[PDB]
RNA sequence: GUGGGAGAGGGUGGUGGAAUUCCCGGAGUAGCGGUGAAAUGCGCAGAUACCGGGAGGAACGCCGAUGGCGAAGGCAGCCACCUGGUCCACCCGUGACGCUGAGGCGCGAAAGCGUGGGGAGCAAACCGGAUUAGAUACCCGGGUAGUCCACGCCCUAAACGAUGCGCGCUAGGUCUCUGGGUCUCCUGGGGGCCGAAGCUAACGCGUUAAGCGCGCCGCCUGGGGAGUACGGCCGCAAGGC
């Protein structure tokens, strides 16, 4: 059980339905691997700084959660096969290190 | 890994008093925790030489202190090798 | 020498491991999308090692550029 | 025969030779010249008035289609790549932006021999 | 033991962009390439240059360093998992449990071998073009094994600090990595430079000793013959000891 970050960009072009239903498929994955949300940022869409599928924006999201850790690539395939999801990042949580303090 | 509770479990297990750390057979119980699951580790990732050589210092590690217990007391030695299950 | 400004000491307080915060890991690449040396940047080795990581991540993710173009040479 | 009257310029100067594109805005090529294009042959082409030529060639080919302004683009490193800039900075053609975008590799390739003691 | 720390240490899976090549399309025309100069080569079956799309293999630009890690070989995109070593602080526990190490066992760059796969770039051999007195070369155009992967062999090296391991003792200054602390600085571990005493044939070494000592292992005894012969052991072979 340790703490992770999902970084999901998808495509910024869905409508509110396509949208939902993404969103909707990655809270269902999240619960078929028994990971506890503790909290949410919907960016949204945000300008890239190179074309990712051929498209120059995407829609962010991003989750804070906690997870048996054995599973955590194998989240991860599972949040691939969408075609609409794009980009998947999840890294370890780690404490702030501040600069210029 | 090898987490906090677990490691206060095999020493309370196999502490000679409350408060003892640091004893033989804490050691030589704490050693074998390690090799196990770095023996586990290495049944799969057999190609993973710079942890097998870890292992064989640990083992190397365990059979000195096994010896110095022989040698000193070999009552709590016999003991030792029957709650660990070593030796073959 | 690099006698400008330096972009720690051109900065106020800010956290060097999140990957997700782009207007500030912006001024420290170059025109281009490379990563600046110690001289332009005037972090620490700990400092800079973190952030060449971040910026890493905040490349993958589509945040920060891997190269970028000259302009008015 | 399009009347294009805007678009892009690429100049390709490796050191045995320095070649013109102008293309459009969209990157689709127009007319184009080099060393070979003039009457040089051989080692020639690798000179900065040889890249002079070409430039003045491509421009003046421009011309045809009504073309006045331009951006230019430029790739590898070359004797004669500043000497075309110059060329066809004063040609009539309005030079708008100068934009280097030579083709980095981020070490993917092994190079040839003559390339060698680096990655 | 407890609590912290840094790291290209290793293994497995996944994943990103730049570039090379190739394929498709667009656009476009007479050469590109290459060299001291050239020629082979490729190009009217439309190349080079330009834009877009796709495939594939390999290596990770900036960061990056005189830096870090590892016992050595060696390790450099990113993410996750598994995992080794190590350092510091507390002064908590065991109570000499230590050092070294003939054999043995295991790891061991590159090249090389076997089976299967892969094959973009590079490239022994080889096919050509040049050069040259000749050119079995350097230079140029191609190009196979190989380089890559899995598994199994092979045991070599300028495998280098040309400096075996461990411990103690013997001025300092400066640069740096990483902790801790009363954080001008002190203290501990590691990486460099200059230097006290001393050592050295000298060059140089000098708290990272090549100084002063102790323990244990390895090795040397003029050069060629020769790391050859024979014998043995190991290896599929090349061959190694
Ligand atoms: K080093
Ligand atoms: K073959
Ligand atoms: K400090
Ligand atoms: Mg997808
Ligand atoms: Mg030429
Ligand atoms: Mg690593
Ligand atoms: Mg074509
Ligand atoms: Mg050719
Ligand atoms: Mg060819
Ligand atoms: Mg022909
Ligand atoms: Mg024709
Ligand atoms: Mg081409
Ligand atoms: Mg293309
Ligand atoms: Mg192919
Ligand atoms: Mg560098
Ligand atoms: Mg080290
Ligand atoms: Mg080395
Ligand atoms: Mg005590
Ligand atoms: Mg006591
Ligand atoms: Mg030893
Ligand atoms: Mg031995
Ligand atoms: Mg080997
Ligand atoms: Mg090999
Ligand atoms: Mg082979
Ligand atoms: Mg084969
Ligand atoms: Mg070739
Ligand atoms: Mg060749
Ligand atoms: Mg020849
Ligand atoms: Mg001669
Ligand atoms: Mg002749
Ligand atoms: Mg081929
Ligand atoms: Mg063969
Ligand atoms: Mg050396
Ligand atoms: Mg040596
Ligand atoms: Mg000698
Ligand atoms: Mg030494
Ligand atoms: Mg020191
Ligand atoms: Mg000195
Ligand atoms: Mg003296
Ligand atoms: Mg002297
Ligand atoms: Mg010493
Ligand atoms: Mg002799
Ligand atoms: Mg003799
Ligand atoms: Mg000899
Ligand atoms: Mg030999
Ligand atoms: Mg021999
Ligand atoms: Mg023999
Ligand atoms: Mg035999
Ligand atoms: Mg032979
Ligand atoms: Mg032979």
């Amino acid at each position: 059980m340790r703490r992770y970050e999902v970084n999901i960009v998808l495509n910024p072009n869905l409508d509110q339905s396509q949208l939902a239903l993404e969103k909707e498929i990655i809270q269902r994955a999240l619960e078929n691997y028994g990971a506890r949300v503790e909290k949410v940022e919907e960016l949204g869409l945000r300008r890239l700084a190179y074309p990712i599928a051929k498209d120059p924006q995407g829609y962010f999201l991003w989750y804070q959660v906690e997870m048996p850790e054995d599973r955590v690539n194998d989240l991860a395939r599972e949040l691939r096969i969408r075609d609409n999801v794009r980009r998947v990042m999840v890294v370890k949580s780690q404490e702030p290190f501040l600069a210029n303090a | 890994p090898i987490t906090k509770e677990e490691k206060q479990k095999v020493i309370q297990e196999f502490a000679r008093f409350p408060g003892d750390t640091g004893s033989t057979e804490v050691q030589v119980a704490l050693l074998t925790l390690r090799i196990n699951r770095l023996s586990e580790h290495l049944k799969v990732h057999k190609k993973d030489h710079h942890s097998h050589r870890g292992l064989l210092m640990m083992v190397g590690q365990r059979r000195r202190l096994l010896r110095y217990l022989q040698r000193e007391d070999p009552e709590r030695y016999r003991a030792l090798i029957e709650k660990l299950g070593i030796r073959g | 020498p690099s006698r400008k400004a330096k972009v720690k000491a051109t900065l106020g307080e800010f956290d060097l491991r999140d990957y997700r915060n782009v207007e500030v890991l912006k001024r420290f690449l170059s025109e281009t999308g490379k990563i600046l040396p110690r001289r332009r940047t005037g972090l620490s080795a700990k400092e800079q090692r973190i952030l060449a990581k971040t910026i890493k991540r905040a490349r993958i993710l589509g945040l920060l550029p891997f190269t970028e173009k000259l302009v008015r040479k | 025969k399009r009347q294009v009257a805007s678009g892009r310029a690429y100049i390709h100067a490796s050191y045995n030779n320095t070649i013109v594109t102008i293309t459009d805005p969209d990157g689709n090529p127009i007319t184009w010249s080099s060393g070979g294009v003039i009457g040089y042959k051989g080692s020639r082409k690798g000179t900065p008035y040889a890249a002079q030529l070409a430039a003045l060639d491509a421009a003046k080919k421009a011309m045809a289609y009504g073309m006045q302004s331009v951006d230019v683009i430029v790739r590898g490193t070359g004797a004669g790549r500043e000497q075309a800039i110059r060329a066809l900075q004063a040609s009539g053609l309005q030079v708008k932006s100068i934009v280097d975008d030579t083709p980095v590799p981020h070490n993917g390739c092994r190079p040839k021999k003559k390339f060698r003691k680096a990655s």
